[PDB]
RNA sequence: UGGUGGCGAUAGCGAAGAGGUCACACCCGUUCCCAUACCGAACACGGAAGUUAAGCUCUUCAGCGCCGAUGGUAGUCGGGGGUUUCCCCCUGUGAGAGUAGGACGCCGCCAA
RNA sequence: GGGGCGGUCGCCUCCUAAAAGGUAACGGAGGCGCCCAAAGGUUCCCUCAGAAUGGUUGGAAAUCAUUCGCAGAGUGUAAAG
RNA sequence: GGUCCGGUAGUUCAGUUGGUUAGAAUGCCUGCCUGUCACGCAGGAGGUCGCGGGUUCGAGUCCCGUCCGGACCGCCA
RNA sequence: GGGCUACACACGUGCUACAAUGGACAGAACAAAGGGCAGCGAAACCGCGAGGUUAAGCCAAUCCCACAAAUCUGUUCUCAGUUCGGAUCGCAGUCUGCAACUCGACUGCGUGAAGCUGGAAUCGCUAGUAAUCGCGGAUCAGCAUGCCGCGGUGAAUACGUUCC
């Protein structure tokens, strides 16, 4: 479990079912299915005994789950050892793309708490 | 071997999507298997599979 | 039994030429595998630790036995009684019927895994390995178990030294990270 | 890497604990048993002198099982031990189970001796 | 060479050499008896393919453990005398500790 | 070691008690008015604590494999044996 | 000097006996209420249990020692 | 060259959502007003897209910016951190500009925070108003969730002056 992207779900149509794969998104799924000719097909999981394999190969050409996590990880590790400034933003809790800090930007900062008063 | 505690083990028929088969033993009469050592890229020598590691690093960026 | 015949014809003769042996006949041999559960309870009230015990019957046909604690722990439950985890000691023809499933099927199935075990050797002989998914074992259904429970394997080598114990494993086809 | 105790010295500890259970000697001979992998030797010794009053074995030029070393054939030898003892008028010997479990086929050797007239 | 005993690790650990045709073993099987909080590992049974590698016994080793004097002192016995929260001499006792040395075993029975 | 006040009054372990035993003080350290139908009886088996190494969620420790372990354990409860 | 009772949020008191767990008021902090404060409303943090040991699986709790704060005695010639 | 964009946090004010009156896909259909020559730039072609190549027309009731969006019609998902939402970030491109690190915009791909309607408290609005959907302009090399306008769809309630 499973034949291609590991741990694809069940009782869902195949396109959203492999969008869950850490790699393929929506439009990429539209492309791999355009190569497939499945036409959707199948709402549940019942494709075909061999077609599941040929799709397994095309998905195999795409790459790849936790190694793709290793891509981003090795990339940011490349972005910290380089100096730096971008990875510096990655670990300050500072947003990296460049969008102030005086308000909001809590996506990294977190909620609580507060430690100031006047007067 | 205690009686009735241990499930019966009929001769297994391991199978795979690549058509590879293996003769073992299991509770089930037949066992389809998604992945085998003869199909997995690591056990099968050093197949490119999808990588092609290190392409490209740490630098190869030029355009004219 | 195919794995069992394999070292009787292929591995042993190659192993014999790799280095000298006293009294010719001597050769390292697999002894017992010990599979650990651990479970972790969290906390004591599983409530059914036995439900995990049933799950291990699938990974191996030998009946699991719960490991009652012989010591109390201040940090976690419990004083003696109310057993934690389970243990299995498969042997004989079961040994290679299980190992054949390990190389051919179990380990490759894992996502991030490509190879392990470098410093893992004791320097004496015994091999050790960790197992973090029931998806790793083909016989288990995905619908069962739901929440993940941990697993272990400990191959034993007759050889008195790890240098011999390692070389025996390599010819078995056991993966290494290198 | 494993080095389990050999199937011998561990038995002697199991044998020695049995020794406390009965003195054996009292002008009444005891009957020790040793199950070698091929066959079982049998002997009779009494304190203080330590003299072996009688002895017999499955391995001898006399008598052929002929298969030897298994099942009921041992009973013919176990009965033979009493026949040697019978010449001495011996006796009512205590049995020495050793570290081995009492069920068989060592038990079968004890059974034939009772048929041979030994009192135990 | 195997089994089974008695003598206080002077019978031991460790290290280095030796052995097996018979005997002792590992070893090979789980259909039966018996089995295993589970397991032919162990425990039981029935088999001779493989060898001593281990176990088992022989040959060496004072590195460790052990045994251990002779001789001296401490202490003390019966006495006595002083500088008496103790000390000193007489008589008879005699340690420890260390050393010299011993030692990696003998005495039996049964079977071949 | 005047009385009063305080504390104590019985049983059990060690030391003080001086290499039989005994042996005092308001001497020195501790426990007990229980507990268990099993932790009893018998039979058949097994050997600890702690350490090192390897290991999934296991961290200084729950679990498991291994060399080390003459007992550094356990022996219902407290000490000696 | 001799006994007895206590030491816990910043403060004032529970929780201790019943052994595996720390609460309340006030104060403090945040947001409201009002043109200003208080008051009021709605949220939030904060104690390691005086210290040093022991017993136990595990001690705020039990058993001791110790440092402090109190409450009783300290008399008869 | 920096900084005016700081960052443990508080507050004011907007935007987007927390979804089946919905999401996604396909088809079909109705605007107004404004801007444009150092400009708007059609059509044709190249690129998945952004844009680029090239170039007609227009000093404009002619032509261009420009396609209106909600909606309607069907297909599909069937109640969940979801085909809900899009955050954050990675990679690869693109427009403007000597020059996009600080500190620009946009696109493709990938990653898929929080949030399942919000305490105390508080604001707007009596009809084409509130509700909501798109468009244009001033600003302007580039940068508009802000501001100023344009039109589409389009309600509920008003007993009354007890009380603020």
């Amino acid at each position: 479990a499973r034949i291609a992207g590991v741990d694809i779900p069940r009782d869902k149509r195949v396109v959203i079912s492999l969008t869950y794969i850490f790699g393929i998104g929506r439009t990429t799924a539209q492309q791999v299915l355009k190569e497939a000719g499945v036409s959707e097909d199948t709402r549940v999981r019942d494709l075909t005994e061999e077609e599941l394999g040929k799709i397994r190969d095309i998905i195999d050409k795409l790459k790849v789950e936790g190694d793709l996590r290793r891509e981003v990880s090795l990339n940011i590790k490349r972005l910290i050892e380089i100096g730096s400034y971008r990875g510096i933003r990655h670990r300050r809790g500072l947003p990296v793309r460049g969008q102030n800090s005086k308000n909001n930007a809590r996506t990294r900062k977190g909620p609580r708490r507060t430690v100031a008063n006047k007067k | 071997m205690k009686a009735g505690i241990h499930p019966n083990f009929k001769k297994a028929t391991v199978k795979c999507a690549c058509g590879n088969e293996f003769e073992t033993g299991s509770v089930k009469e037949e066992v389809r298997v998604e992945i085998c050592s003869e199909c997995h890229p690591f056990y099968t020598g050093r197949q490119k599979f999808a990588s092609a590691d290190g392409r490209v690093d740490r630098f190869n960026k030029k355009y004219g | 039994n195919r794995l069992k015949e394999k070292y009787n014809k292929e591995i042993a003769p190659a192993l014999m030429t790799k280095f000298n042996y006293d009294s010719v006949m001597q050769v390292p041999k697999i002894e017992k595998i010990v599979i650990n559960m651990g479970v972790g309870d969290a906390v004591q009230n599983a409530k059914a630790i036995d439900s995990a015990v049933e799950e291990l019957t699938f990974i191996a046909g030998q009946k699991p036995v719960v490991t009652r604690a012989k010591k109390s722990i201040a940090g976690f439950r419990l004083r003696e009684g109310m057993p934690i985890g389970a243990k299995v000691t498969l042997r004989g023809e079961r040994m290679y019927d299980f190992l054949d499933k390990l190389i051919s099927v179990s380990l490759p199935r894992v996502r991030d895994f490509r190879g392990v075990s470098k410093k893992s050797f004791d320097g004496r002989g015994n091999y050790t390995l960790g197992i973090k998914e029931q998806l790793i074992f083909p016989e288990i259904d995905y619908d069962k178990v739901t929440k993940v429970r941990g697993m272990d394997i400990v191959i034993v080598t007759t050889a008195n030294t790890d240098e011999e114990a390692r070389e025996l494993l390599t010819q078995v086809g056991m993966p290494f990270q290198k | 890497m494993i080095t389990k105790t050999s199937k011998n010295a561990a038995r002697l500890k199991r044998h020695a604990r049995v020794r406390a259970k009965l003195s054996g000697t009292a002008e009444r001979p005891r009957l020790n048993v040793f199950r070698s992998n091929k066959h079982i030797y049998a002997q009779i010794i009494d304190d203080v002198n330590g003299v072996t009053l009688a002895s017999a074995s499955t391995l001898d030029k006399d008598l052929n099982v002929e298969s030897t070393g298994d099942t009921s054939a041992a009973t013919k030898v176990g009965e033979l031990v009493a026949k040697r003892a019978a010449e001495k008028g011996i006796s009512d010997v205590v049995f020495d189970r050793g570290g081995y479990l009492y069920h068989g086929r060592v038990k079968a050797l004890a059974d034939a001796a009772r048929e041979a007239g030994l009192k135990f």
